[PDB]
C-alpha cells in the first residue's frame, strides 16, 4: 500500500455543524449540545481506499469566529482541500460561504497555482429548508464560485458525510498526479 | 457581519473565546461591534475570568480598559483576582490591583470564605502575596473554616513574609 | 526601529517576550524584522517552549508557521511538546502533532527518559493521551527508571484508555 | 487629604526604568538585566505635608511595548510620566521623541493640555550640556530633566518630587 496524507480544511460560520460532521465521520458520535470550538481543533481519519492504497486525512476544524481574526493564512497553508459548510436552517450562514471562499482562495493555492478543491456542505439537512436554492441553482452556484461539488448532509443522522468525504478524496488523488 | 451576542450551550460568547485564545484584536473588534464585556458563561465566568486564569496580562488589561468588572463572582464565589491568585499569575494580579486608582477590593471572600490573600498564602506565591500586602490586604480576615491568611501560609518562610507586614 | 536580537541576562529576545505575552502581531513584526525564531534562552528554551507552557495555541501555530523547530530540547531535555504534555494544553499538543503532515516525533525522551506519552499518563490528561495514541505514540518505550507509559498511568481508568489502543 | 497619581515610566529597552522604580520604592539595585514583560507596577506612598498624603501608582512599561498596539491602554488617564533614556547609549535618546509622540497623542489632561513629563538621563554613574537639555525640554514639552542613577541613588528622589509638585498644581 502506498499511503497518502491530506490536510483537509473544514470552514464556515458559527454553529453551522463543522465539529459534529467531523466527530460523526471519525467517531460516529453526535451531540445536540453545542460547545463552541476554540481556535482550531484537529482530527485524524484513516481509510482504506482499496487493496493497493491507504489514505489518511488531517481534518482541520476551524472555528467560525476565526475568520474575523487574521490567523487564517496560517491554518490554511498547504491545504490539499476543504469543506465549506453552512446550515441549511440559517440563510445568513449561506451568504457567509463566499466570505470564507474568498479568504480561502486568496490565501492557498495548489502547487499548480490553481485553487484547491472545495466541496460545499449544506448541513443539518435533517431539519427544514431555508436558503431559497434548488439543486439546479446549487450547481450554478458551485459552477460560478469554484466549488467542486455540493452535498446535503446531516451529522445528526449520518446523511451524506461519507459520500462527500469520498468525492473530495477522489478530487485530491487526481491532483497528486499533477506534481 | 459578526454576531457578538451569539451563545453556545455553556454560555460562551465570542468575546469569551477571544479572551481564552489571547486574540486581542478580536476583542477590540467584538467590543466595537456590541459585545457584552461582563457577559457571564454558564458557571458565572466573565471573559476577564478566562484571561486571569490563562494569565494573559495583555487581554486582562484590554478588558479592564473596555470597562470589565473585576468584582464579578463565578459559581465558586471567585473574582478574576481569586483566579489569578490560585494560578499564581502575578502579572495579572498586578494589572487588577493597579488598574483603577480606587483599587481592587481585596476583602472579597469566595464560597470557602477565602480572600485572595488566603489563596495566595495557600499555594505559596510570594510575589503575589507581597503585591497584595503592599496594597492593603488584611491579615486577620477569617475564612469560613475560621482560618486567617497566616494560618493558610504554606511554610514558615511564607508565614514570616506576611508577618513582616502585619507588625507595621 | 526595533532590535530583535537584543538579549537580557537570561537570554530572552523580544521574540521570547512576545511569545510569553501572547502578543501575536508583535511576533509577526519581530519575525519580519529579523528575529531568530529558534533563539534559545539561558536554559535552552525556545519561544515555542514558552508558548507551549503558557498554552497559547494561537502563538504556537504562528511560530510553527514561521518555521520554528519542535524538536529543540531545554536544559531538562524537554521539547515544547513535552511542556504542553506536562501542563495539559491539548490545544497546543494538537497543533504540534498535526502542524506538519509528516509526523513530528513522539519517541523523543527528556532527561528522565520520559516521552510525551509518559508525561501525559503521569498527570492523567486524557484528551492529550488519546491524541498522542491516535497519532502513533508507542506504549512500550521505556523511561530511564525502566517504566513504560502504562506503568506511569495515574489510575486504572487512564491505564485502560491506553490499553484499549495496544 | 489623599491623592493618588498614576505615573507612567517609559523609554527604550535596557534604559533603567525598572531599576529606577525598584530603587525608589525598595532601595535596591541589581546589575542583572531581566527584561520587563508587558507592564509592571509599583506603589510608592509618601507624606507630602501634615495635611497631604500622596500615593504613586508607578506603571513600568517595557520598552518593547511601543512596537505593539497596547499603549493607548496603559497610558489612559495618566497623571504624569517619566521618560527615561540611557546616557551611555545615544540611540535611546533619539527614541525619547518617539515615546513622547506616542504619549501626547494618546493621553491628555482633563484640560486637554499634555500631561507633565520629566526627562531622565539615567545611568549617570557611567560615561549634552545643561543648557541644551533645557532647550530640548523647552522645545518638546518636558517639564524638566534630571541626571539619575539607580545604581548609586542619584537624583531619583528629587525627580519624583519635582513631578509630584507639577501634578498637585494640576489637581487645581
Ligand atoms: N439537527 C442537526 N443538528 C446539528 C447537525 N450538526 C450539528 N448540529 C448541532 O448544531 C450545533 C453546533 O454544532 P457544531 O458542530 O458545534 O458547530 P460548529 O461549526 O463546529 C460551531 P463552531 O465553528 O463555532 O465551533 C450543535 O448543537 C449540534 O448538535 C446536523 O447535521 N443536524
Ligand atoms: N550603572 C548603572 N546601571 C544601571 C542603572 N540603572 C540600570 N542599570 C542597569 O541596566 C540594566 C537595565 O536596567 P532595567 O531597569 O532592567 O532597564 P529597563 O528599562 O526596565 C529595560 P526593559 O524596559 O526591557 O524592562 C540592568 O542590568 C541594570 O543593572 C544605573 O543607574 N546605573
Ligand atoms: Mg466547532
Ligand atoms: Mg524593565
Amino acid at each position: 500500500t502506498r499511503e497518502h496524507l491530506f490536510k483537509v480544511l473544514v470552514i464556515g460560520e458559527l454553529g453551522v455543524g463543522k465539529t459534529s460532521i467531523i466527530k460523526r465521520y471519525v467517531h460516529q458520535l453526535f451531540s445536540q449540545h453545542y460547545r463552541a470550538t476554540i481556535g482550531v481543533d484537529f482530527a485524524l481519519k484513516v481509510l482504506n481506499w482499496d487493496s493497493r492504497t491507504l489514505v489518511r486525512l488531517q481534518l482541520w476544524d476551524i472555528a467560525g469566529l476565526e475568520r474575523f481574526g487574521n490567523m487564517t493564512r496560517v491554518y490554511y497553508k498547504e491545504a490539499m482541500g476543504a469543506f465549506v459548510v453552512f446550515d441549511i436552517s440559517r440563510s445568513s450562514t449561506f451568504e457567509a460561504v463566499l466570505k470564507w471562499k474568498s479568504d480561502l482562495d486568496s490565501k492557498v493555492h495548489l502547487p499548480n497555482g490553481s485553487p484547491i478543491p472545495a466541496v460545499l456542505l449544506a448541513n443539518k439537512c435533517d431539519q427544514n429548508k431555508d436558503s431559497s436554492m434548488s439543486p439546479s441553482q446549487m450547481d450554478q452556484f458551485c459552477k460560478e464560485h469554484g466549488f467542486a461539488g455540493w452535498f446535503e448532509t446531516s451529522a445528526k443522522d449520518n446523511i451524506n458525510i461519507e459520500e462527500a468525504a469520498r468525492f473530495l478524496v477522489e478530487k485530491m488523488l487526481v491532483n497528486h498526479q499533477s506534481f | 457581519v459578526v454576531t457578538p451576542f451569539s451563545r453556545d450551550d455553556r454560555g460562551h460568547t465570542p468575546l469569551h473565546v477571544a479572551a481564552v485564545c489571547g486574540q486581542a484584536s478580536l476583542i477590540d473588534l467584538l467590543v466595537s461591534k456590541g459585545a457584552m464585556v461582563n457577559a457571564t458563561d454558564y458557571h458565572g465566568a466573565t471573559p476577564l475570568h478566562l484571561a486571569c486564569q490563562k494569565g494573559y496580562q495583555s487581554v486582562t488589561l484590554l478588558l479592564l480598559h473596555y470597562k470589565a468588572s473585576a468584582e464579578v463572582q463565578d459559581n465558586n464565589g471567585n473574582t478574576p483576582l481569586h483566579l489569578a491568585c490560585t494560578y499564581g499569575h502575578e502579572d495579572c494580579v498586578k494589572a487588577l490591583v493597579y488598574y483603577d486608582v480606587e483599587s481592587c477590593r481585596l476583602d472579597i471572600g469566595n464560597e470557602k470564605g477565602d480572600t485572595p490573600l488566603h489563596i495566595a498564602a495557600r499555594w505559596g506565591y510570594q510575589g503575589v502575596i507581597e503585591t497584595l500586602l503592599q496594597n492593603g490586604a488584611s491579615t486577620e480576615i477569617q475564612n469560613r473554616l475560621k482560618e486567617t491568611p497566616l494560618k493558610c501560609a504554606l511554610n514558615s518562610k511564607i508565614l514570616s513574609v506576611m508577618e513582616a507586614y502585619h507588625l507595621s
